[PDB]
């Protein structure tokens, strides 16, 4: 919940579902179920995909030999070489420490986007024909069959199907 | 070649605008000079997407 | 009636980077941060020219082989030129030890 | 559209207009018409300047002397030389190419932010007294003419100017 | 006001205020004042101590000595130890410079959000019952005391209260 939702207005996550990462859970007189948004969830995890192979390619690994070895009129070399791999050392563990913390972060940032983008997209089909209630979900002043729910899915709702249902039993409220 | 052309950075291979931060050319340099890579390009984006429709 | 709208920028170009989420990824304007290129050439520094040994080695421009112009006139430089492989080392041959550390001295 | 716009509930980019990479499109019975919003689009493109200016500048290049050589006996210091510069090399290579990746998502983000802030700022005038439509757009229940776009344009609209104009047509829907 | 807020909606800030970085500022019939939002406040400066805490620790600092020193036979060794000190010093310099840029943005993106995510929370209780006004406030068709502050504030309201003041209040408008 960096943008509002998850510890947000969103308290927790379910163990419900596992066959992706989003999803809805519909509710309607045939029955409850969970149901995963594999659109947005593979689109994001093609971006995990780039990201880690981002990650893993930049380096270039030689076919290298690390140690050597000195006697005891060379410590000018012996100070230095072990001056010299301590900063490497140190370089690379700084820069790659930062970069596990803050890529972890960006992830976090990234689906915590994703779904306040569905959230929103979720919104901008039932505006006024259904409420925004306590959070996570909406209440529908008409009914919906899984027919409704697959297609408000797949970004489809045909608008004038229930206008004037919500026209009507909003007025009592 | 040899030239009477001007500079402020040399390698063998040329002799080299000293305007941009980085090379991938060429690692040996003098004068004031780039940064060399083994990498094939570096592009940051002023704009942004373009999509027609 | 009426509308209003937002508005934004595209063009016709098809200029790319790599990014994080997406690869080859379009945009409208760009820069290049790298210079990829070379001019081909041996241009001098700020007006100072460089020094240029032809065929030459270092031993040859030094000790002063008569085939290598000495150039006494050549009172600074810019920097130093050679090929990889000089023609003319030395015509009576003789170890020429911490070669290394004179030219390094003489990098300037 | 990582904040919901471009690729969002907006799907793409115009050519109409390249005057300004921002700005709106204005329709009503006078016509049609793109135009820029400078403000916002040069306070933007001042932000890349020190941007840019903050990534070449944080170098500082040596009159430099790269090369080095040695002859068979030094073949410690030649090992080294080579690990060393070479490892040099890949730091660089490695934090540099991760930076451009990085740098241009925040630019992204920061465009697709400025938007998606100026679009609240669209909404913040008109929000009763004109609709949101489909994606991208607002359609307004009274009339607006070219002093009403430029004015919208600088943040102004007179909120009481058509209050009752969208309080009657709207009553109809 | 990256998100929308701060130079964005909100023109500035307030020097009423310095118990806390977060509040509210209350208006009713008792008087005003300025009141801060500890719980936030206090979580966010918890990030930043863990921040600052993982920028410091994540340096290791050797028991260290510098220098060296050469003679004039070891010229290899002298520009050489020139060109890896300087390397390292210009590593750590870029990259943590960059780091302090990055870190602070981030850290203004965090405030932000932060800001944004309360101003959605004072929003989902009182949607229908108060309106938004201006920028940065929301004026009641109800009326409110202390305890429907301090109320406020905690993440309560008790919906039903003023639902029906603000049911008529609203209706001549
Ligand atoms: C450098 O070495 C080349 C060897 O390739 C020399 O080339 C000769 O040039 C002369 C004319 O100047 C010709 O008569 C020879 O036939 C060339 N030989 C070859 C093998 O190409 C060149 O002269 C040398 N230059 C200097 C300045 O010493
Ligand atoms: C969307 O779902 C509806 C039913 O829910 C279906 O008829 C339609 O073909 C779907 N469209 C796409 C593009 O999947
Ligand atoms: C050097 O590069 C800059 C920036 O790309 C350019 O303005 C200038 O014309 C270039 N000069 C040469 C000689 O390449
Ligand atoms: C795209 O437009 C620019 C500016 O008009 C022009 O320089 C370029 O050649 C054009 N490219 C194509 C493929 O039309
Ligand atoms: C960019 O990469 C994707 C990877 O699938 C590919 O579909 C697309 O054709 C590529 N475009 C270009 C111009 O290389
Ligand atoms: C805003 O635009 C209106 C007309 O559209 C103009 O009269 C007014 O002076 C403008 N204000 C500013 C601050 O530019
Ligand atoms: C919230 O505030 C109300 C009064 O404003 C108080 O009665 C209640 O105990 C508070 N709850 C918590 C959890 O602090």
């Amino acid at each position: 919940g960096l943008f509002g939702a998850i510890a947000g207005f969103i308290e927790g996550g379910w163990t419900g579902m596992v066959d992706g990462w989003y999803g809805y859970h519909h509710q309607n007189e045939q029955g409850s179920g969970y149901a995963a948004d594999q659109k947005s969830t593979q689109n994001a995890i093609n971006g995990i995909t780039n990201k880690v192979n981002s990650v893993i390619e930049k380096m270039n690994t030689q076919f290298t030999a690390v140690g050597k070895e000195f006697n005891k009129l060379e410590r000018r070399m012996e100070n230095l070489n072990k001056k010299v791999d301590d900063g490497f050392i140190d370089i690379w563990t700084y820069n790659a420490e930062l970069l596990v913390l803050l890529e972890n972060e960006r992830t976090l940032d990234f689906h915590d986007s994703n779904v306040k983008n569905l959230y929103e997209k979720v919104k901008s089909q039932l505006k006024n024909n259904a409420k925004e209630i306590g959070n996570g979900c909406f209440e529908f002043y008409h009914k919906c069959n899984d027919e409704c729910m697959e297609s408000v899915k797949n970004g489809t709702y045909d608008y004038p199907k229930y206008s004037e249902e919500s026209k009507l039993n909003r007025e009592k409220i | 070649p040899m030239d009477e052309c001007d500079a402020k950075c040399q390698t063998p291979q040329g002799a080299i605008n000293s305007s941009l931060p980085f090379q991938n050319v060429h690692p040996v340099t003098i004068g004031e000079c780039p940064k060399y890579v083994r990498s094939a390009k570096l592009r940051m984006v002023t704009g942004l997407r373009n999509i027609p429709s | 009636e009426d509308t209003i709208c937002i508005g934004y920028h595209a063009n016709n170009s098809t200029d790319t980077v790599d990014t994080v989420l997406e690869k080859n990824v379009t945009v409208t304007h760009s820069v290049n941060l790298l210079e990829d290129s070379h001019n081909g050439k041996l241009c001098l520094l700020k007006g100072i020219a460089p020094l240029q040994l032809g065929n030459c080695s270092v031993a040859g421009w030094i000790l002063g082989n008569p085939e290598c112009e000495l150039l006494i006139s050549r009172e600074s430089w810019s920097y130093i030129v050679e090929k990889p492989n000089p023609e003319n080392g030395t015509c009576y041959p003789g170890h020429f030890a911490d070669y290394e550390e004179l030219r390094e001295q003489l990098s300037s």
